């Protein structure tokens, strides 16, 4: 049985409150989501409050995305949400990891033209 | 078959389900999939692809693949530094939302469920309309936890139930517009009735004309009471805004402002 | 206009809303109203009237007025004295439910949402099929309150999402049938996936055939695991019952028993 | 504002648990339901557990139905749910009240052929 699937869509839907609740209602902050991918992997980057919520709640920030191999800090970097990136960063996720196409979140952020993230990463690394 | 890998369920729309997925053909980038079965505009979430899952003896599994912006206007507004969202930006976002919503009307399209959680705000604050059906069903005032499926952006029309016209969206844009300044919804209804009232409490009971005869709740039940000033709940809202706001947030759909015209209003000066 | 007075909202079906009302033309008796807008059989809740609310330039408010039996099989089963519902009666109720559900198939009708809360049990234990759309959305195991909109009677077909055929109901009749003896649902799913599994946990993973290729969750994901005996959860269920039960509770819709034939099965001997 | 409308549909839908919850979550066991008719007036007769729930929870069993004038014990009597009738009865509702058409629950029950209720009422009165 899952339950920590509800948590994924939560994080995914960027449902700060449900994520919290779900969590502080006894929900596993590390489980595969029936689609195999834990939240904070599937969370709404850009919902810093959510990344921050899970992270500082027993949430391993380092996770390779089964197929993709991409990691949160990557996604955060590609969508431009420095917010989630940084929270992810201070939390533990290493801002110099590669994906299946061999890419640093930096490369992603640099690529899409995310100047800001490009900075927060073209530094602190 | 799909190359895009279903990363997570994110909503169940009428037509079917919608998940988050990573389009494996591109960077493993995030993409919204809406799996359907049967029998462009800058401000609209693009349709990356229509994957046909199975042609059969009448019925066809498809898999539309829409672009994805990982952050809703809800987390957007939730996120901004304490004073609030900057004013310049609202006019823009607000402006974008309209131009977009307009683009839909222009082609028979009526969004109907245009909540903030469907408006996407990009990294670059570029707005895109989208729908997830997800339903972020709510609970009320801390110690007064009343459930509801967030119908706060529902137009009075659709509330009382007597239509679902093009202008239904426009009422929402107004709710959202008020909310931009707001960062707190303008009308948090629990039931379909609560919401119908709340709106009036703010706007005010229209004369027995804008409000139909047949339709569910009779005009008189929500006794004329009120005519509350907009400024009371949408503070620091400049004149032309206060203006376009009420022009969108008007009871009679046909009377309520259009998308097209809304773009033209002084406000976006 | 309606003579029947809306006594209370009782559900929002697709087509619209459904309230309880007192038909003022008769004893002020209770009657189900389903207010619609546009552009007999003993075991089926009768349609007392179709009140036309407003003929217009394409769109017509109506108000169907259906008979009402104030007690669902849910409160029925909830109510019975401790040993359980008597056996004779099940065969009858069960029998009625079928004859009724059959009557619908016979005329292209597929109920789809045939939960107990839609089955009505009269004062005289006379059964009537009906639908309210109400949605008695649930919460799990005391200290494990997982939400859900009670989709426990959902067929595997509709679960995996690949159809909504005539036999979808028949799977439900089975769930309900097991439940008759039960007074506890056979499969309490939270998500659409949980439920899909649960069924299998009881019934067992069918070979990669009854279970399609395209459809949402792949057969192999719910690893073959199990082939649990019916008797384990539907105790004191006689042979022919155990029989007709599995015949309704079968994975492959086309293979699963029909309504019509179900009536004929030995059980109702 | 209502809230005790949720309670009506609850009672009406015979949602024992929500009725309870709703109640033991601070909900008024006596309010008009926006349609003016309190639960236990609009409850699912036949959901004895619900009638019983509201009744023994601050629920005035005596109420004339605006238009109809009918009372619960009446309805309970017309649908044949002795269950709700009796619970309603022991609770306080008087089993000899009349409706707009001037009818004793008895008359209703006697009329529809509800032998049982006919008995519980053609006695104890």
């Amino acid at each position: 049985e899952p339950s920590a699937d509800w948590l994924a869509t939560a994080a995914a839907r960027g449902r700060v409150e449900e994520v919290r609740a779900l969590l502080e209602a006894g929900a596993n902050p590390n489980a595969p989501n029936s689609y195999g991918r834990r939240p904070i992997q599937v969370m709404m980057m850009g919902s810093a409050r959510v990344a921050e919520l899970l992270l500082l709640h027993g949430a391993e920030p380092n996770c390779a995305d089964p197929a993709t191999l991409t990691r949160p800090v990557h996604d955060a970097a590609r969508e431009g949400f420095l917010d989630t990136l940084v929270v992810l960063h201070r939390a533990g996720a290493r801002l110099d990891v590669r994906d299946a196409w061999g890419r640093l979140p930096v490369d992603l952020a640099e690529e899409l033209g995310h100047r800001d993230v490009a900075r927060y990463l073209r530094a602190a690394a | 078959d799909q190359q895009y890998e279903c990363v997570a369920e994110i909503g169940e729309g009428a037509y079917g389900k919608v998940f988050k997925a990573r389009d494996l053909k591109n960077g493993g980038r995030f993409v919204a999939l809406k799996r359907v079965r049967v029998q462009e505009h800058p401000n609209v979430v693009r349709l990356f692809d229509v994957c046909t899952v199975s042609r059969t003896d009448r019925e066809t599994k498809l898999t539309l693949v829409f672009e994805h912006v990982d952050q809703d206007l809800t987390t957007y507004l939730d996120k901004v530094p304490e004073p609030g969202v900057p004013t310049e930006t609202i006019k823009d976002m607000m402006f974008q939302l309209l131009r977009g919503l307009d683009f839909l009307h222009s082609h028979r399209v009526v969004h109907r469920d245009l909540k903030p959680q469907n408006i996407l705000v990009t990294s670059s604050g570029q707005i895109k309309l989208a729908d997830f059906g997800l339903a972020r069903i709510y609970s009320f005032q801390m110690a007064l936890t009343s459930v509801v499926v967030t119908l706060w952006y529902r137009a009075p029309e659709v509330l009382l139930q007597s239509s679902y016209a093009t202008p239904v969206d426009l009422w929402s844009v107004g709710c959202i517009f008020a909310e931009m300044f707001r960062r707190k919804p303008l009308f948090r209804g629990s039931s379909d009735v609560d919401q119908l009232g709340k709106i009036l409490d703010v706007i005010g009971l229209p004369g027995e004309e804008d409000w139909p005869r047949d339709v569910a709740l009779p005009r008189q039940a929500f006794h004329s009471k009120s005519a509350q000033p907009i400024e009371k709940f949408v503070t620091d809202i400049d004149e032309l805004g206060k203006d376009l706001l009420l022009k969108c947030l008007t009871f009679n759909p046909a009377k309520r402002i259009s998308a097209y015209s809304a773009l033209s209003h002084p406000y976006f000066q």
